[PDB]
């Protein structure tokens, strides 16, 4: 038997329902997310980390001079410094004074660090959205699966077949490009492979960790040795994935709206509470019993015998009853004005249960369907005394939930006085008229 | 079996069974004279631009129609408005002139 | 010197253009696109093929019998057959008359040549556009590279520094949803994984060739064994995968627009000839002579001695000039009327040269540039005799190429002729107005 409902996109707050098969007393329905799980589609557009810059030995000709050739090294650098008398612990290298040449070459190549300590630029699209449910039905205990929210893909979850329909919300916290770094992820928009600037986050890219063509853009100046030094100087300018580092700010992880949680193994946001979720259960017929095989409630009287509309479970009420055969009764509350904590009740011959729920309202009023039957509750609810709780509301609140009955009595006089007396003036103005009209006939 | 497709300019690809996909255009040698008399000319750009002459056509007559029904029309109405203020003096000069530029 | 401009996107017709560097002699710059790569990024939804069915020994319990359990498999089926009385080649299998079951078993396996013959089923996301272009300039012999249509990463060809704008249109013969089958790439919205329907596409499907978790949708069903024989008969939808291959129709092969040919390593559309590509190249600075090193070429006459407005080369021109320090001399046309076959000439002190053009127009006229200088050529062109040419048109065509003089004269007379008439009529209404007024006054 399929059941399809709507329910709200939150992470441990459960779905409850009656599912009511025509010929069968209802089974009660409970579906509650684990996790609910946004997962992207990625692809690595470069890998960005600390250069290192390679100095190769000088050649140092004495007597003599030679000419730089063009390499493919990342950020190649080469130059000729003729005049130089370059002095090692043996003396002086050179024979000649000022006829001598040492020619100096660096390159930028990926450091050992970029093995482990690298950013990586993804261009994100929409993938798909996966989810942990954890359902239980009638007398079944709970079970549980991972589920792929679709729409159309089933779902085995103890007999019972799930599908679940999209978000209503196609809301992801990732932005078309994002950098991720470590365990952080940095809705960053990046620079495209080979126009990494000099100091700033792409001065050094590369299509992948291993990749033979890496693209590096540093001001990598070779310098002149100092005098009688045998060395090759440079300046260079400083890391911007260094730099980065230190000005990347805030990640993803600490702004996502809805209370996202990211995660990286695969890049997902996890437990954003945006909009609803459809929702369609099979019911096995099994789990069905014919409406003349269970009790029969009457006599419901339903009192509320204290309230208060904190965000847990702080309505209590009592019912009394009487019920044939005295057998287990699903209870369950139709209405939004309260969820109920219990999921069914044990009846007697004769008697009364409690109960509890969580209400938004000042003055709640629900359905309550004692299995088969309803009772109608009414009550007071005081307002909660603490004021910060690290648990969320188990209810959801309405326009009016706030709205007393003596806040009504004066809406009610305010709207009803001020169309009263216009009503009044116009109906004077219409009488008046007619006693005119009398005069002349 | 025989089977005729239509080409323009922008190409048109056919591949035969198991062959190489081949494409061909089709060049701007309708059959016309653009130089010609105005019986030829309109034949030239019908053939090359079929529904642009048809409408094109269209307007212009449309256009002459308008225009010499309306360039007439003032005409008759000139000559109303003027003649009439010697039809209704038929002791009036009548000067020659009048009756060469508003007859 | 970066020279910027904007080239169509289409392949095999070269882009021509004169560089002008402020005091140098123009640079003649020549870009050709070997092939454009529309490359969207993938992924993979489940790998679709015909499917195996397994059927183990069935258990023939003898005097007795024997129950059905479930198990792990794609569309199990399990049922116990009783009353059987089975023979093999030793006589009867059972003692009993009646009191012996056969219990049957089947599920779906993927079948051997999965592994080769399959189809791919992929979501399709917009990923990048490269193209190989082909580049020379000045005396520079032709070099080559692949870039990326993005217009920020450079590519280095020849020591030019070239980066291709992205293209003006984001066109894509892909939709959201593909399959892959062999050569062929289908524009397919194939079922959801797990929502295959038997004897469709879907009917089989996993996540990749070599999972150990299989969906299967079959009306496999276990059929009762024949009188006295041991066999496993039943029944199952035929394979949708070789009905889909049956009914495939016609490939994005086949129908793609703007002449796609469509590749598969990697998926991707080639040569769509869509919208225009802003280009931007850096010409290496010894590339430029300057003017004074440059022949003055002087006293030029453009004759068109032979024209017909074909796709090809159809033009033939004669230019007699005047000069100094005789040398070669790039040769270019500005203008859209006609596309030059020659991209430069050899000039004397004195004398002429020919060069030939293709144009769409009846009776061009177009400026040719002639270093430093330039020539007006001007002439009339005959209709092509070939109706179907196999290869693309050099030319652009524009609303005015195909009136001729004759034709402008109709509609100049026609503008012309039209006025008169209304302007008569308006004069003879403001001479006869005035008119009236003298008569009063
Ligand atoms: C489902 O809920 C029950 C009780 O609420 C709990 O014991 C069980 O661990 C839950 N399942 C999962 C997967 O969290
Ligand atoms: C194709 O065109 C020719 C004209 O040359 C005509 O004779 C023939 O019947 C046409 N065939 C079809 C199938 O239309
Ligand atoms: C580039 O153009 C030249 C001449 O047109 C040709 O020989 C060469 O093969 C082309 N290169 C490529 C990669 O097509």
């Amino acid at each position: 038997y399929e059941h399809t409902a709507v329910m709200p996109n939150k992470v441990g707050i459960p779905y409850k329902a009656l599912v009511e098969r025509p010929g069968y007393a209802p089974v009660h329905l409970q579906i509650q997310l684990v996790n609910t799980r946004i997962i992207p589609s990625t692809n690595l557009e470069y890998i960005t980390c600390k250069y290192k810059t390679k100095v190769p030995s000088p050649v140092v000709k004495c007597c003599g001079a030679t000419q730089c050739t063009s390499k493919p090294h990342p950020d190649y650098q080469c130059q000729v410094f003729s005049g130089v008398y370059p002095f090692m612990y043996g003396g002086a290298y050179c024979f000649c004074d000022t006829e001598n040449t040492q020619m100096s070459e660096a390159y930028v190549e990926r450091s050992e660090e970029c093995s482990i300590d690298h950013a990586k630029a993804y261009k994100v699209h929409t993938g798909t959205v996966q989810a942990m449910v954890n359902i239980t039905y009638g007398s079944v205990s709970w079970r549980s699966a991972d589920v792929y929210v679709n729409g159309e893909t089933p779902a085995k979850i103890g007999d019972a077949k799930l599908i679940i329909g999209p978000l209503s919300s196609a809301w992801s916290p990732f932005d078309n490009k994002v950098v991720v770094y470590g365990h952080e992820v940095y809705n960053y928009d990046f620079p495209e492979y080979g126009t990494g600037k000099a100091g700033s986050f792409g001065d050094l890219q590369s299509r992948t960790s291993t990749s033979n063509d890496l693209y590096a853009n540093t001001n990598l100046k070779l310098q002149r040795p100092q005098a009688g030094i045998v060395h090759t100087p440079f300046t260079q300018v400083p890391s911007g994935f260094e730099r980065w580092k230190k000005d990347k700010g805030a990640p993803l992880n600490d702004v996502a709206p809805f209370g996202c949680s990211i995660a990286l193994e695969p890049l997902r946001a996890e437990n954003c509470a945006v909009g609803s979720i459809p929702i369609s259960i099979d019911i096995p017929d099994a789990a069905f019993t014919r409406i003349s095989e269970t009790p029969t409630v009457s006599d419901l009287e339903c009192k509320i015998t204290e309230c208060t509309y904190a965000f847990d479970f702080g309505g209590i009420a009592t019912v009394a009853y009487k019920s044939s055969k005295a057998g287990n009764c699903p209870i369950h509350s139709p209405s939004g004005v309260a969820v109920i904590k219990e999921n069914d009740v044990t009846l007697a011959e004769s008697g009364s249960f409690t109960f509890h729920f969580s209400t938004a309202n000042i003055h709640p009023a629900f359905k309550l369907q004692v299995c088969t039957s309803a009772v109608t509750c009414k009550g007071d609810c005081k307002p909660p005394k603490d004021h910060i709780v690290d648990y969320a509301a188990q209810h959801t609140e309405s326009f009016t939930s706030a709205i007393s009955a003596t806040a009504w009595s004066w809406i009610k006089v305010l709207v009803g006085g001020t169309s009263a007396f216009i009503v009044l003036g116009l109906i004077a103005t219409a009488v008046v008229a007619l006693v005119l009209f009398f005069h002349r006939h | 079996t025989t089977v005729n497709f239509t080409v323009t300019g922008e190409g048109l690809e056919y591949t035969w069974g198991n062959h190489p996909p081949k494409r061909v255009w089709a060049q701007e040698s309708g059959e016309g004279n653009p130089h010609g008399w105005p019986h030829e000319v309109v034949v030239y750009y019908y053939n090359r631009y079929p529904l642009t002459t048809i409408i094109g056509l269209c307007t212009c007559v449309a256009i002459i129609m308008v225009s010499c029904v309306t360039s007439v029309w003032l005409l008759c109405r000139t000559r109303n408005l003027c003649i009439t203020p010697y039809k209704l003096a038929p002791n009036a000069q009548v000067p020659i002139l009048l009756a060469l530029l508003c007859c």
